[PDB]
C-alpha cells in the first residue's frame, strides 16, 4: 500500500508528499475520495494528474475538477496507471467526459470492459500511408480552390465569430450521413449550447447510432480542457488500429489545449515565453498532433477547428498549428463583414490536393485563373479609392467587373444555416461549380447583376434570381 | 464553543497572510477579530492567503483568524426584490434588514449537456434594430461592446423596463461605478415602475478589489435560485472589464506571476466560468431560464483587443456600437456588419422571422454597396435600386431613447419596409412615415395588429396591403 | 512603550519595528525628532505614514520629506491617529501645505483648534443626492457640446503645453469670483511659480477672503504629491457638511498623484502592472474620486485637470479616470498648433447634461447638427489631405465650407489670455451661442471669410471684423 497526503492547494494545482520510494510515475491519475468528518467539511471526489517531480518526494499535479473543499493534509490514492478509457463498440451511440465516465444517463460501462491509457506514442515512420485522393463536401470555394484530402487533415482557421462552428456544422451535414465507418467528436472549451444542439441534431437524423462524442467544454478546469482531446483520440484510434475502419474525427477548437495549457504553465513554474505562452508548446502540441494521422492498419481523416486570438494569424499557437496540416481554410472577418459566406479566404487558403495530376487540368487552369484575377483586383481597391473607377484602362474595368462576380459566386446558403438566411441550403457538385467558375470567367454572365450572384448554389440559380428580380 | 484559530502574519492592500487554519478549507469564509469576513485562496505549506472582504484599516498583524466551516455564500430568496445590496448581500439601500432565509455557493457548476434545452422563445428589448437583427432569446448570452458613451447603459435600461409585464426578474449588477450613477439608474428604474421586479447589486469604486471580483457571482447566483424553480431571470452585468482589472490587481497582491498586458493566466477561465451558468433548462430540469447580458468597453473601438476578443468568443453573439455612427446621426448606433445573433431566428416570432429572414445580411450588402459606390460615377438601375432601399431601411432602424415599440408593431412597419411600399416616400419623410403609420394602426388597423398578437403570424397579405395602401392615400409628401 | 526603531531606509520608503502588541495602525502617522549627537549627525525633523505591515513588528512606511540624513536605530514616535490638518473659519485666506502647517507667514494655528483625520470612508448609498443643473461658463464650446453640471466632476484632459492650466484659470475668473460659497484650490505636483502667481492674483481681486489653499508642487517628495489632494479634500469636506455650503474645489493636476503612487510602489515591494504602474491604481483613484461628491446636507462641485502623458488617451492612468467624470473636455495638440484656443476636441467631449430636456430641444438639435457636421468633416480628411477639395461632390463641398467656419467659430479670446496678445477677452451667454451657431448651419455667413471667425465671441464680431478686413 502507498498513500500521499496533500500538502499545497493553488487553484488548479496540487502538491501531493509521498512515502520515499513510492512515487507515481508522471502522468498517473491520483484518486482523493474524502467522507465529511463533521458539519464543517465537504465530500470529495477528485482525480489527478501527475506533471512532476519536485524532489523530496512531493508531486505537482493538475486537477480534473474543481479544487473547492480540499483540506491540507487529505488522503490520496495512487491508481499506478494513466487515466483510461473505455473503447469499442461499447463507446458507439454514448457521450462522455473526460474521464471515460457516460453523462447521457443511459446507464454506466461494464467495470469488466476494455480500457486503455489516454498517453501512448506516436505512430512511426515505417508505418505511414501518403496517399493522396479528394474528398468532395459540396461546398464550391472548397471544392475549387483548396480541396480536402482522404485520410488527411484539415484544419479551419478563424477569429472570434467568422464560420469555424457552422463550417464544421455544415461539414458533418454532408459527409457523416454517408461516411460508412466511424465518426468521433471532441468538444474542446466550447460552448456547452453548441454542444447539446449537435448532440440533438444527430440523435434526431440518426447519425448519433455511429458516433462517439466527447465534452470538455469552457466551464470545465484546465485539466479536463486539455486532456478531453487525448480522451477522444484514444477512442478513435482504438477503431483505426483494431478493426481497420475509416474514422471521421472532428475536434470543436484544437486551441484551447495550448490555452490550458498556458493557463496552468506559470503554476507549475515555467519561465513564460515569448507572448506568455508556455516554453514546451511546439513539444505539446506535436506529442497530440503526430497521434492524428492514417497508417497502414487505417485511416483517420480529421478535421480541426483554429481559433486565431484577435485575428492574427502571426500568433504562435496557429503559427505553430500550421505545419501539421495538408489543408487549410482560412476565414477572414473583411469577407464576414461584407456578408459573403462561409467567408473563405481565397488567396490564403492552400491544400496538397491542387496538383493538375490530382484534380485535372480543366480545374487546375481554373483555380489558378481565378486566383490571379482575384489577386489583380486586391491591388486596384489601393488606387479606386482614391482615384475612381474611371481613370482605369479598359482591362483593369474588366477586372473589377468579372472579379466581383467571383467573388459574389463563392458565397453559397448552407443547410445549417436556416436561421440565419431565412432559405434552404444547396449542395454543388465540383465539375458543376468548375464549368460555373468558367464560364464567368469566359463572361458568359457579365451582364447579369452582381448581387444575384449572392448566396445561391448552382450556376443557373444567378440565372433564375435575376429574372426573379426582373432583368 | 470551540474553533480553529489562526494569526494574522501580513496585512496590506487588501491581502492578509495567516500562520496555523491547519483544518481550513480552500475557498472557505473566515472571519477575523473585529468581524470583518475574508476568504481564503491560498492554502500553502505554512500560511494561508486571504482576500479580505471589507475595510482592511482595523486589521493589524497578531489579530485572530476564525474559521467558519462555509464555502463562500450569499443570502438568496425573494426579499431581495426591489432592494440595493452589496455583494455580501448588506443592504445599502437604507430600507431596514433582508429577511432571506437561505443561501448558495458562489461557486457552483454549470448545467450540463443533458441539462439543457435549445433557445427557442425571445426575449422583447422593444428596440427595433436589436429585435430584427440581432434577436436575443431566453437562456442566451448576448455582449453589449463598444466604446464610453455609445449607449450600453441605455440598452440595457430599455431592456429591463421593457419585461415590465412578461413576468421576468431583472438583476442589475454594477461593477467598478459611481454610487452617484448606480443611484440615477436605481432612480430611473423607480421612476419608469421597474424596481418591483429588479434587485440592484452594486459595488462602487472605492471597495476592495475582491468584492468588485465576486460581485458578477453573487448576481448569478441570486438568479440561478430563482432560476432552478421555473422561473425567468435576466442579469445584467455592466462592465465585466472592471472586474477583469480587479482581479489582475488580487493576482498581483498574492505574488502570482502576471501574463499578457500583466493579466493572470486564467483571466478567460474566469469569464467562461461567470458567463457558462446562464442556460435554459430543459422540461424535465423545470424549464426556467437565466438570460446575461454583460459588457465590455473598448478602447478608441479596438474590438480586436485582449479582453474584448475573450468576451467575444464566450458570449452567443454581440452588439457592437460605434461612435462615427453615433454622430452621424444613426443612433442607438449598431453596427450591422459587426454585430451577429448565434440563435437568431430561432429567438424570433414567427411573423417577424418572416419579415426579416434576411435583414442583417442585406444591411452589411448595403453597407458595402455603399461604400463600393463612392468611387464610381455612373451606377446602372440594380445598384440604384439597391442604395435607395437601403437608405430607407437604416432610416427605419432609427429610434429615439425611452420610446419602446411593440414587437407587432415593428413586424408591420418592417413589412411595409421589405415589401416596397416605402420607395416612393422620399428619405427624410419615412420617420414621420412610421409615426403617423403607428397612429393610423391604432384607429382603423386593431383587427392586425390583434391576429399578430394571439396568433404569432401575419395576417392574410391582401387585408394588410389593403390598409398599407389607405394609410398610403392619407399620407401627405413634404 | 510605543516607540519605534528605524530598520531600513530606501529613499522615500522607511521600515520601523515596534514592540510586539504595540504596532501602529494602518495610516497612523509617526514623526521622527532627532537632534545632532555629533558632528558627524544631523537634524531630523519628519513625518511618517503606516503603509503595511511586513510581520515580525515590523511597518512599512512613506516618508512625508527627504529622508537624507536617517540612521539605522533612531528613534520613532507613534501618534496613534493619522494626519490631522486644522479645518473651519480658521483655514480661509490662508495656504497650507500636506500636513496642515500655514506657509504663507501669517503666523502658526492655534494648537486646540479643531483638526480633522486625512483618511475617512466615502458617503452612504442614501446620502447622496442626484439632480442635474447646468453651470453656465460662458465658453461657448463648452455652453454649446458639453454644459457642465453644478454639483457634479468634471475632468479637463490634455497633454503638455495645450492649455489645461489657462482654462482652469478662465473658470476661476469667469465663475468662482461671484460663487458666494467656499472655494479651495489644490495645487498637486505643478510650478511653484504657478501657485505663487494665483496667490498674488487671488489677494489683489480679493477673492482670497474666501478661499483655502493648500500646495504639493514638483520639488515635493512622492509623499507628500500622493496626500496634499487628500489634504484639500479634508478642508473642503468640512464646508460641505458642517456648515451645508456649496463649495468649488478645483484641484491643480491629479495625474499627479497616481504617478506620486506610482514611483512608491516599486519600493514597498509590489509587482508591477500593465504599464509599470502600481497594481492598486484603480482602488486608490476611487478611494480618493468618491469622497468628491455632492450629498443632502451641501453640494461640491470639483473641476480636475488630468495630465495625458506622451498624448497618449488609452494611458491607464487617464483611461481609468474616465468613469469618474460627469463631464470631459479633452485638449488636442493638433487644434492648438493650427491656433484653436482653448483647443476643445469637440468629438471626444462628452457630458451627462446634453439632453433635450435638461438644455431644451433647439439647444439640442443645433450641437447634435454641428456634431454631424463635423463629424462628416472629419471623414474627409485623408482625401483632402492628398488631392484637396477640387475632387469632392457639391454636397461635400459645402460640408468643408460650413465645417471649417463652425470650427473655427469654436474658438474664443479669453479673459486671462489678454497677457499673451493685447485682445481682451469676451464672456457668451448660452442663449447667444445657439443662436450664432443656429445661423451658421442656416449657411447665413456663407460669403464671409472663413479667418473672419476666429476668436471674436459673439456672432456679431464676425460681422464686425469682417468689414473691418477686406470684404
Ligand atoms: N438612442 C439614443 N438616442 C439619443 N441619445 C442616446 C441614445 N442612446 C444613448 N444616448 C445618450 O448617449 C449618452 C451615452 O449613453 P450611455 O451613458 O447609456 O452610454 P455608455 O456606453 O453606457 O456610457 P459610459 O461609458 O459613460 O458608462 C447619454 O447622454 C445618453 O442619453
Ligand atoms: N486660450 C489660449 N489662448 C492663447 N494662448 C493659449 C491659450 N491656451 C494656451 N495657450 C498657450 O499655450 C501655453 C501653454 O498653456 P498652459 O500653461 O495652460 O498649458 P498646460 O496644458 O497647463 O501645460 P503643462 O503640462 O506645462 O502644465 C500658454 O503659455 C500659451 O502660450
Ligand atoms: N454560412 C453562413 N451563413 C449565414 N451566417 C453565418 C454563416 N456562417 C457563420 N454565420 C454567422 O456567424 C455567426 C458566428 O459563427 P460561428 O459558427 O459562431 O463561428 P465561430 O465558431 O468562429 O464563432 C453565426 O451566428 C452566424 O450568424
Ligand atoms: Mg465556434
Ligand atoms: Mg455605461
Ligand atoms: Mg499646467
Amino acid at each position: 500500500m502507498t498513500r500521499g497526503r496533500v500538502i499545497q492547494v493553488m487553484g488548479p494545482v496540487v502538491d501531493v508528499k509521498f512515502e520515499n520510494g513510492h512515487l507515481p510515475a508522471i502522468y498517473n491519475a491520483l484518486k482523493i475520495q474524502h467522507k465529511a468528518r463533521n458539519e464543517n467539511e465537504v465530500d470529495i471526489d477528485l482525480t489527478l494528474e501527475v506533471a512532476l517531480h519536485l524532489g523530496d518526494d512531493t508531486v505537482r499535479t493538475i486537477a480534473m475538477a474543481s479544487t473547492d473543499g480540499l483540506i491540507r493534509g487529505m488522503e490520496v490514492i495512487d491508481t499506478g496507471a494513466p487515466i483510461s478509457v473505455p473503447v469499442g463498440e461499447v463507446t458507439l451511440g454514448r457521450v462522455f467526459n473526460v474521464l471515460g465516465e457516460p453523462i447521457d444517463l443511459e446507464g454506466d460501462i461494464p467495470a469488466d470492459a476494455r480500457r486503455d491509457p489516454i498517453h501512448r506514442p506516436a505512430p512511426k515512420f515505417e508505418e505511414l500511408a501518403t496517399e493522396v485522393e479528394i474528398l468532395e463536401t459540396g461546398i464550391k470555394v472548397v471544392d475549387l480552390l483548396a480541396p480536402y484530402i482522404k485520410g488527411g487533415k484539415i484544419g479551419l482557421f478563424g477569429g472570434a465569430g467568422v464560420g469555424k462552428t457552422v463550417l464544421i456544422q455544415e461539414l458533418i451535414h454532408n459527409i457523416a450521413q454517408e461516411h460508412g465507418g466511424i465518426s468521433v467528436f471532441a468538444g474542446v472549451g466550447e460552448r456547452t449550447r453548441e454542444g447539446n444542439d449537435l448532440y440533438h441534431e444527430m440523435k434526431d437524423s440518426g447519425v448519433i447510432s455511429k458516433t462517439a462524442m466527447v465534452f470538455g467544454q469552457m466551464n470545465e478546469p484546465p485539466g479536463a480542457r486539455m486532456r478531453v482531446a487525448l480522451t477522444g483520440l484514444t477512442m478513435a484510434e482504438y477503431f483505426r488500429d483494431e478493426q481497420g475502419q475509416d474514422v471521421l474525427l472532428f475536434i470543436d477548437n484544437i486551441f484551447r489545449f495550448t490555452q490550458a495549457g498556458s493557463e496552468v504553465s506559470a503554476l507549475l513554474g515555467r519561465m513564460p515565453s515569448a507572448v506568455g505562452y508556455q516554453p514546451t508548446l511546439a513539444t505539446e502540441m506535436g506529442q497530440l498532433q503526430e497521434r492524428i494521422t492514417s497508417t497502414a492498419k487505417g485511416s483517420i481523416t480529421s478535421i480541426q477547428a483554429i481559433y486565431v486570438p484577435a485575428d492574427d494569424y502571426t500568433d504562435p499557437a496557429p503559427a505553430t498549428t500550421f505545419s501539421h496540416l495538408d489543408a487549410t481554410t482560412n476565414l477572414e472577418r473583411k469577407l464576414a463583414e461584407m456578408g459573403i459566406y462561409p467567408a473563405v479566404d481565397p488567396l490564403a487558403s492552400t491544400s496538397r490536393a491542387l496538383a493538375p495530376e490530382i484534380v485535372g487540368e480543366e480545374h487546375y487552369q481554373v483555380a489558378r485563373k481565378v486566383q490571379q484575377t482575384l489577386q489583380r483586383y486586391k491591388e486596384l481597391q489601393d488606387i479606386i479609392a482614391i482615384l475612381g473607377m474611371d481613370e482605369l484602362s479598359d482591362e483593369d474595368k474588366l477586372v473589377v467587373h468579372r472579379a466581383r462576380r467571383i467573388q459574389f459566386f463563392l458565397s453559397q446558403n448552407f443547410h445549417v444555416a436556416e436561421q440565419f438566411t431565412g432559405q434552404p441550403g444547396s449542395y454543388v457538385p465540383v465539375k458543376e461549380t468548375v464549368r460555373g467558375f468558367k464560364e464567368i470567367l469566359e463572361g458568359k454572365y457579365d451582364h447579369l447583376p452582381e448581387d444575384a450572384f449572392r448566396l445561391v448554389g448552382r450556376i443557373e440559380e444567378v440565372v433564375e434570381k435575376a429574372k426573379a428580380m426582373g432583368v | 464553543q470551540v474553533s480553529d484559530v489562526g494569526t494574522v502574519i501580513q496585512v496590506g492592500d487588501g491581502i492578509a497572510r495567516a500562520h496555523g487554519l491547519d483544518n481550513v478549507m480552500s475557498g472557505e469564509l473566515v472571519e477575523f477579530a473585529n468581524g470583518v469576513m475574508g476568504m481564503a485562496l491560498n492554502l500553502e505549506e505554512n500560511n494561508v492567503g486571504i482576500v479580505i472582504l471589507g475595510p482592511y484599516t482595523g486589521i493589524k498583524e497578531g489579530d485572530e483568524v476564525r474559521r467558519t466551516g462555509r464555502i463562500m455564500e450569499v443570502p438568496v430568496g425573494e426579499a431581495l426584490i426591489g432592494r440595493v445590496v452589496n455583494p455580501l448581500g448588506q443592504p445599502v439601500d437604507g430600507l431596514g434588514p433582508v429577511e432571506t432565509t437561505e443561501t448558495r455557493p458562489i461557486e457552483s457548476p454549470a448545467p450540463g449537456v443533458m441539462d439543457r434545452r435549445s433557445v427557442h422563445e425571445p426575449l422583447q428589448t422593444g428596440i427595433k434594430a436589436i429585435d430584427a437583427l440581432v434577436p436575443i432569446g431566453r437562456g442566451q448570452r448576448e455582449l453589449i461592446i463598444g466604446d464610453r458613451q455609445t449607449g450600453k447603459t441605455s440598452v440595457a435600461i430599455d431592456t429591463i423596463i421593457n419585461q415590465k409585464d412578461q413576468n421576468m426578474i431583472s438583476i442589475y449588477v454594477a461593477i467598478g461605478q459611481k454610487e452617484s450613477t448606480v443611484r440615477t439608474v436605481v432612480e430611473t428604474l423607480r421612476k419608469h415602475g421597474a424596481l418591483d421586479y429588479t434587485i440592484v447589486v452594486t459595488a462602487s469604486a472605492s471597495q476592495p478589489a475582491p468584492l468588485l471580483f465576486l460581485a458578477p457571482y453573487a448576481g448569478v447566483a441570486m438568479g440561478e435560485y430563482f432560476m432552478y424553480k421555473g422561473k425567468h431571470v435576466l442579469v445584467v452585468y455592466d462592465d465585466l472589464s472592471k472586474q477583469a482589472a480587479a482581479y489582475r490587481e488580487l493576482s498581483l497582491l498574492l505574488r502570482r506571476p502576471p501574463g499578457r498586458e500583466a493579466y493572470p493566466g486564467d483571466i478567460f477561465y474566469l469569464h467562461s466560468r461567470l458567463l457558462e451558468r446562464a442556460a435554459k433548462l430543459s422540461d424535465a430540469k423545470g424549464g426556467g431560464s437565466l438570460t446575461a447580458l454583460p459588457f465590455v468597453e473598448t478602447q478608441a473601438g479596438d474590438i480586436s483587443a485582449y479582453i474584448p476578443t475573450n468576451v467575444i468568443s464566450i458570449t452567443d453573439g454581440q452588439i457592437f456600437l460605434q461612435s462615427d455612427l453615433f454622430f452621424s446621426g444613426v443612433r442607438p448606433a449598431i453596427n450591422a456588419g459587426l454585430s451577429v445573433s448565434r440563435v437568431g431566428g430561432a429567438a424570433q416570432i414567427k411573423a417577424m422571422k418572416k419579415v426579416a429572414g434576411t435583414l442583417r445580411l442585406d444591411l452589411a450588402a448595403y453597407r458595402e454597396l455603399e461604400a463600393f459606390a463612392q468611387f464610381g460615377s455612373d451606377l446602372d438601375k440594380a445598384t440604384q435600386a439597391k442604395l435607395a432601399r437601403g437608405a430607407r431601411t437604416v432610416e427605419v432602424l432609427k429610434q429615439d431613447l425611452h420610446q419602446p415599440i411593440p414587437v407587432e408593431k415593428q413586424v408591420l412597419i418592417i413589412y411595409a419596409l421589405t415589401r416596397g411600399f416605402l420607395d416612393d416616400i422620399p428619405v427624410e419623410d419615412v420617420r414621420r412615415f412610421e409615426k403617423e403609420f403607428y397612429l393610423f394602426l391604432d384607429q382603423n388597423g386593431q383587427h392586425l395588429l390583434e391576429h399578430i398578437r394571439t396568433t404569432k403570424d401575419l395576417p392574410n397579405e391582401d387585408d394588410l396591403n389593403k390598409a398599407i395602401e389607405a394609410f398610403k392615400k392619407t399620407f401627405v409628401v413634404s
